[PDB]
RNA sequence: CCCGGCGAGGGGAGUGAAAAAGAACCUGAAACCGUGUACGUACAAGCAGUGGGAGCACGCUUAGGCGUGUGACUGCGUACC
RNA sequence: GUGAAGAGGGAAACAACCCAGACCGCCAGCUAAGGUCCCAAAGUCAUGGUUAAGUGGGAAACGAUGUGGGAAGGCCCAGAC
RNA sequence: GAUGUCGGCUCAUCACAUCCUGGGGCUGAAGUAGGUCCCAAGGGUAUGGCUGUUCGCCAUUUAAAGUGGUACGCGAGCUGG
RNA sequence: GCUGAAAGCAUCUAAGCACGAAACUUGCCCCGAGAUGAGUUCUCCCUGACCCUUUAAGGGUCCUGAAGGAACGUUGAAGAC
């Protein structure tokens, strides 16, 4: 018979929390993409969103090691012809520490309307508050 | 701190005493008053809400007259906001005179400009004008080469809409404020044409 | 034929 | 007989085996242009398909869970001579 | 020797390089090159070491108490440097 | 079985091996004014005479009158010496 | 540059700490929630009767039609439309 394959109508998505803090950028990301993804559920399925939701708190408190915190640059353009800007890793903490997390995870996932769509499930606060406990969230040692 | 909102009434000359000639922009700032007054436990910024001058009671909307009834002040002609510098504090129903200027000596004045419509790039961007004769051919008033040997990069200076805009000049010197008439004399000339709303703020740039 | 097209 | 400009062009009646033969006439393909219905489609990037495949609609089905059409999302994939 | 006249897998993409010679079909498995955190199928695997430069991931003469390791030597409780 | 060539005009744009302005080290830097080297590309960066000229010489200025890439930038934008 | 070991001294550095340019981030000005991550505040308007039905974010009928908008018109120191 044909082989299971998951339908997003039916599918079921649980709610997690967790805190980065003291946890490593690269070593950490890299666990988040495998579970938006759906790889950690027996039921995964390349073209569905099997993941699970997730919150991390504490986004302004990643570890890194070398001088990755003053010289990893974080380059972007405008679509303009000056157009790059460079930004430090320190320059991002102190002004936007969220956008960390956000883009390692964005080179980690697919390239397509479902690499967004995991995305959208993604969730982080610089702090550790959060207006989603209505959602009963759970908690992740990862 | 906070500025106000008034009219464009036009330009004079200003002779003082040892014969010289100021120019002058007078400015009808009518009588304002405040409609709401926020904090940051709701909105999250430390601003007012002020509006002026008068409208026609069958043309304003319902949705409106509340906001105004609101704070039992009548109807203006628009509605603008000043953002508060940590020591400002103000009441809705609050009415504002022209004498806030009184001890200031400079303002930054913001209104729209002139409307000149589609434009050239001479009109607009000052370009230099090809040869009117010596072989010219249909290319008199035309820009010229836009680009290389393939895409022309963004920011381009090109023909369009020149005017109809935010404009606002600095440090305007301050020539005399008379509260009885509730003009302000702001030398030099401003945005607009007469009769368009502008807005006058203290200098920042001293 | 003449120099540049189609002098 | 009727609409219409005592028009063109049409609609009934009528002839005929045929008017879906109106002489712009046997048969009447394709490109091309349209009306209607089902599905999809306005955060999505590239020879526009292929493999897999959710959902929707319809017909089956003595609910048999198959087939038809649509094809969200997904891997690979730069026409022919 | 391959290509031309040879697809397939790998080298990010890349006729000539590496592996390997497509009769057709299956939603069976073991392997080669090459790889095994994520995009992206497979070890955040095991032991003992090295590097701190993101070197790795572009480069010479030449310079340098970088750093680990290896065999000696000179001078050292006659007091050395 | 067509990729139109110098220079000028116009419109520009990036690189930094910096012309000026900015920040420094040594100076056979007294001072003023220079020389040399380092960091720095934010902005700015001559007009005319002769010549088709780019270049170059000359005159007079300027804080300085930068070096190069862009089909020796730019003819479906002009010119055609 | 201060302090200061490694290396009894010395050393701007390895840990720590203080200066440092028109570059970069800011502050000045304009666009700016299609920021599909599509935001936030205030105010205003609608408080029907049933049927049927794959009984559902279902369909249809009668009554009801506000807030406001648009259209039209007279026009603009707004404007190609
Ligand atoms: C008496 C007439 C002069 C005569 C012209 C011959 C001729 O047949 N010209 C027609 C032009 C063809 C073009 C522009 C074809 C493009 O598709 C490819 C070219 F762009 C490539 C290219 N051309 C050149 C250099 O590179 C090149 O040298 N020329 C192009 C313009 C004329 C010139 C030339 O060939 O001149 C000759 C001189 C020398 C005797």
């Amino acid at each position: 018979m044909k082989t299971f394959t998951a339908k997003p109508e039916t599918v079921k998505r649980d709610w997690y929390v967790v805190d980065a803090t003291g946890k490593t950028l690269g070593r950490l990301a890299t666990e988040l993409a495998r579970r938006l993804r759906g790889k950690h559920k027996a039921e995964y399925t390349p073209h569905v969103d099997t993941g699970d939701y997730i919150i991390v708190l504490n986004a302004d408190k990643v570890a890194v090691t070398g001088n990755k915190r003053t010289d990893k640059v974080y380059y972007h353009h405008t679509g303009h012809i000056g157009g790059i800007k460079q930004a430090t890793f320190e320059e991002m903490i102190a002004r936007r520490p969220e956008r960390v997390i956000e883009i390692a995870v964005k080179g980690m996932l697919p390239k397509g309307p479902l690499g967004r769509a995991m995305f959208r499930k993604l969730k982080v606060y610089a702090g550790n508050e959060h207006n989603h406990a209505a959602q009963q969230p759970q908690v992740l040692d990862i | 701190m906070i500025g106000l909102v008034g009219k464009k009434v036009g330009m004079t000359r200003i002779f003082t005493e040892d014969g010289v000639s100021i120019p002058v922009t007078v400015i009808e700032v009518e009588a304002n008053r405040v409609t709401q007054v926020k904090d940051l436990a709701n909105d999250g910024y430390r601003a007012i809400q002020v509006t002026t001058g008068a409208k026609k009671a069958n043309r304003v909307t319902k949705p409106e007259a509340g906001h105004f009834a609101k704070a039992g002040v009548e109807a203006g002609r628009g509605l603008w906001e000043f953002r508060l510098a940590e020591g400002e504090e103000f009441t809705v129903g609050q009415s504002i005179s022209v004498e806030l200027f009184a001890d200031v000596k400079k303002v930054d004045v913001t209104g729209t400009s002139k409307g000149k419509g589609f434009a050239g790039t001479v009109k607009r961007w000052n370009f230099r004008t090809q040869d009117a004769t010596h072989g010219n051919s249909l290319s008199h008033r035309v820009p010229g080469s836009i680009g290389q040997n393939g895409k022309v990069f963004k920011g381009k200076k090109m023909a369009g809409q020149m005017g109809n805009e935010r404009v606002t000049v600095q440090s305007l010197d301050v020539v005399r404020v008379d509260a009885e008439r509730n003009l302000l004399l702001v030398k030099g000339a401003v945005p607009g044409a007469t009769g368009s709303d502008l807005i006058v703020k203290p200098a920042v740039k001293a | 034929x003449t120099x540049p097209f189609x002098x």
